[PDB]
RNA sequence: GAGCUGUACGUAAGCGUUGAUCCAGAGAUUUCCGAAUGGGGGAACCCACUAUCUUUAGUCGGAUAGUAUCCUUACGUGAAUACAUAGCGUGAGGAAGGCAGACCCAGGGAACUGAAACAUCUAAGUACCUGGAGGAAGAGAAAGAAAAAUCGAUUUCCUGAGUAGCGGCGAGCGAAACGGAAAGAGCCCAAACCAAGAAGCUUGCUUCUUGGGGUUGUAGGACACUCUAUACGGAGUUACAAAAGAAAGUUAUAAAUGAAGCGGUCUGGAAAGGCCCGCCAAAGACGGUAACAGCCCGGUAGUUGAAAUGGCUUUCCCUCCAGAGUGGAUCCUGAGUACGACGGAACACGUGAAAUUCCGUCGGAAUCCGGGAGGACCAUCUCCCAAGGCUAAAUACUCCCUAGUGACCGAUAGUGAACCAGUACCGUGAGGGAAAGGUGAAAAGCACCCCGGAAGGGGAGUGAAACAGUUCCUGAAACCGUGUGCCUA
RNA sequence: GUAUGAGUAGCGAAAGAAGGGUGAGAAUCCCUUCCACCGAAUAUCUAAGGUUUCCUGAGGAAGGCUCGUCCGCUCAGGGUUAGUCGGGACCUAAGCCGAGGCCGAUAGGCGUAGGCGAUGGACAACAGGUAGAGAUUCCUGUACCAGUGCUAAUUGUUUAAC
RNA sequence: UAGGAAGAGUAGUACUGCCCGUACCGCAAACCGACACAGGUAGAUGAGGAGAGAAUCCUAAGGUGAGCGAGAGAACUCUCGU
């Protein structure tokens, strides 16, 4: 699968935007994506030099609208830090 | 449906019988037609983003298509409608006026 | 398995009556013997009934 | 559909990649909160599907 | 042919007479688990190998294909052991699993109950488990039925008939043929015999392959001769051998056209209703529309319509084909089977005088002057040739699709389920399993003022109705309250 | 569906008191002081189990055996970072599956090679920081284990270093 | 050792290292008991005075005041003291 199907969308929250000046970017990746495929996906798209990647898996919450209950989409989140001598992603 | 957007209409039945108007919208999913000046209502709308002041509004309400029959644009009376293929196209022909409505 | 290779002989069921005809249940087997015969030109040890073997088969 | 059947099967790949990139930016822009034309995503995504169908049937 | 982005209100952003949304036919894509089949596994997860390509300075990473087991068949390699087999590998074909809780064929096979107890018997070859299919299955072309004469493959229906029979002769079980109908269709091998080939050496012989012949009963065939036909004619993929193709018509899957009252008037919130006048009808079926409509709308009778796919019929094409007679030297006509003893089973028939068919074990024929049956058996007579195979229709059922019907139900009824139902809930698990329909014609779903934090109210307004205000048509009884006429320490 | 028993039994071991604050509303919510309780536990970690109950901002209909401005309750947003920790890509016990195979009316049973299976064996990381929620995981400092490329010189060649 | 072999080590630099779990409760109001239930739930650490001791009484670090109250001080019932 291509580099733009490994990565889906950015994550903009209070915690995610807190580490922008620390050169740590948070992304939504595919569930089957590994820690290595993400490293090469970013290098191809944004043309930077990835130094370290961390990932974690989130279970689906149990929402309830009316009398119908279901599970929110299961997610996989990755945090990618770029080396010092690499250009910064806009992400704004 | 025998009536589309833009036709001129003479109503048949209802509390508002005998008046004429022009159609403003059509709802084939429920067989109802909106005609200006016909079947007005009063909406008690709370002040909101749209029309900030709010109040009593005088807008129209849809009516069933069955209570509507098309009038001949030229001669000017209501009449039933018929379809006659001509010029590689289908047009509406009045059963009374004997002319193409469109 | 437990069936004559040549014929179709194998186990079959039935009743075991007695005096006063108290019907029980039982079974009938066949004289299946383990012998070596020729099936495709290759000797093999298979079941052959004694009635079938009594004429026309070479061991 | 037929507007692109005249292409030479090699610039279609350039159209596959160009439209795939534009789709990514739209998802990136929507997530941040900068996209005001949210309808564009669908036409871009259909056009990606349209081009792949023609290539598939060209080689049967 | 003018609106559309589902249920689903609504916001944002858009698309459509360059013809969108929509309907029907044909294609394309089709993650993971699941017979799951590269290995593993606690369902949707983990871990690989062999090739080709791709990326990096290289490790790392990515893309495509193949890699399960068994059966059949060819090739190659190859042990004790010399040849060879067993084994090993490759190549090509087939299978696995599911269900429609229905129908039917086979293997295995109860008990409760009845007999007013109970064991023979009945319940019953029923319930259930297992295997095999098919749109149907099974049966099927007489070793038949029957008797003063004959019929002529099988299956199903009416009668025969609760008859003849079986039965601790108890409870009970219970036929068949003739007769009347639906449908009707007949064929292919084995064996002698001829020809070719091969192996053994059965040593010029017999035992195997193929082709040609040939299949029946007052016997037929091989064998001898006469006659004719080598496509003149005949048949066909539903048996009789099998594989395809073209054209025409017809049907199913979208659709089109389609007559006649805006008639006057009364009540009403609204006319389809009452009164008085007209029209169409191959159309007075059904539904909707502010109340009961043939003439307001979708339609109905009638008449048209198909680019594409599938079915059905016909024709063409294609393919394949020897059948009549007279002599009867000799030869052939399904062997460990037909029957018999022993022990069981099915036949309406429970060992009984027990004919008929089948199973397990022993014994064990004749073969055309021959053999079987006609309810033990012998003789005469009559009918028929078993121990190989195939075969459409009349018959049984409905998970489904289309068009309809009911002196069937109408929310405690009808499916468990008219409603996000095998759901919520219960149980470790198999499993058990609910309750819950209605505002109004149209949201016109109460702007605004007052009390209150809010809920909730009193006015105002919409509405025919608000005493229809989001469990909202109608609103009984139990039960809970307020006021009063008569009585009561 | 609704009564009688009836405003009755009960309100599930335990020491609270006062002063400020918020609020429409305070014995029950926040803060302060005094007092009392456990202290081989009523303390600190960590398996099984549960699966969002964890944090922040709003709410008081229902749940809380009273009250509520509060909550493990309602609504909306967030939160789990590993070469070194535990388990896989390592190993096997009990046990389970099982190509061929043996047995058996059908279904299937037993079992070899082989493979799964921790409660056991082997295996490289420590100290500090972090006022909303993660820490041997993120950050600072200092290491270790396996592997690769690039330089540096050294060394060896088919009685064949390694 | 059988075998495989033209490449090998050492030093110095830079670079690479996958999947699953990680919140929270965890002698409890979040697990098993229909309950915010006087019951049950493996393992590690588990201080001081007196003491042989993880007994016993009072305390340290740490955690709590128990999800109905106030006011009278009758019979009777229960748990205690003479
Ligand atoms: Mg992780
Ligand atoms: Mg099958
Ligand atoms: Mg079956
Ligand atoms: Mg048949
Ligand atoms: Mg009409
Ligand atoms: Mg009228
Ligand atoms: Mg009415
Ligand atoms: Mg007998
Ligand atoms: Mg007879
Ligand atoms: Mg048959
Ligand atoms: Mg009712
Ligand atoms: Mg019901
Ligand atoms: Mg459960
Ligand atoms: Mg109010
Ligand atoms: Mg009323
Ligand atoms: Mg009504
Ligand atoms: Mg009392
Ligand atoms: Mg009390
Ligand atoms: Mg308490
Ligand atoms: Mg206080
Ligand atoms: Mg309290
Ligand atoms: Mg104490
Ligand atoms: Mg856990
Ligand atoms: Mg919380
Ligand atoms: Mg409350
Ligand atoms: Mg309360
Ligand atoms: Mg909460
Ligand atoms: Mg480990
Ligand atoms: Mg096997
Ligand atoms: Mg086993
Ligand atoms: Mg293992
Ligand atoms: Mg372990
Ligand atoms: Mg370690
Ligand atoms: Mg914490
Ligand atoms: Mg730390
Ligand atoms: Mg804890
Ligand atoms: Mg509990
Ligand atoms: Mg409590
Ligand atoms: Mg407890
Ligand atoms: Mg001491
Ligand atoms: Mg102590
Ligand atoms: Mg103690
Ligand atoms: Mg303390």
């Amino acid at each position: 699968m291509d580099a733009r199907d490994i990565i889906k969308r950015p994550v903009v929250t209070e915690e995610s935007t807190s580490i922008l000046d620390d050169k740590k970017y948070t992304f939504e990746v595919d569930t089957r994506a590994t820690k290595t495929q993400v490293k090469y996906a970013i290098e191809e798209i944004f043309d930077v030099k990835v130094a370290k990647v961390n990932v974690m898996n989130y279970k689906g919450k149990l929402k309830r609208m009316g009398r119908y209950a279901g599970y929110t989409n299961k997610r996989r989140k990755a945090i990618v830090t770029v080396t010092a001598d690499s250009k910064e992603i806009q992400f704004f | 449906m025998h009536v589309k957007k833009g036709d001129k209409v003479k109503v048949i039945t209802g509390k508002d019988k005998g008046k004429s108007g022009k159609v403003l919208a059509a709802f084939p999913k429920k067989d109802r037609v909106l005609i200006e000046g016909i079947n007005m209502v009063k909406k008690h709308t709370k002040p909101s983003n749209i029309n900030p002041q709010g109040g009593i509004l005088n807008v129209e309400a849809p009516i069933h298509v069955s209570n509507v029959m098309l009038i001949d644009p030229k001669t000017g009376e209501p009449t039933r409608v018929g379809y006659e293929v001509k010029g590689d196209k289908k047009v509406r022909v009045a059963k009374k006026s004997g002319e193409v409505i469109d | 398995a437990k069936e004559c290779v040549i014929t179709g002989r194998k186990s079959r069921s039935g009743n075991k009556r007695s005096h006063a005809m108290n019907s029980s249940k039982r079974t009938w087997k066949a004289n299946l013997q383990k012998v070596r015969i020729l099936v495709n030109g290759k000797p093999k040890k298979v079941w052959v009934s004694a009635r079938a073997l009594k004429s026309g088969k070479v061991e | 559909a037929n507007d692109i059947r005249d292409l030479s099967t090699t610039e279609i790949q350039d159209q596959e990649k160009a439209l795939k990139e534009e789709l990514f930016n739209l998802r990136f822009q929507l997530a941040t909160g900068q996209l005001e034309n949210t309808a564009r995503i669908r036409e871009v995504r259909k056009a990606i599907a349209r081009m792949k169908t023609i290539v598939r049937e060209r080689e049967l």
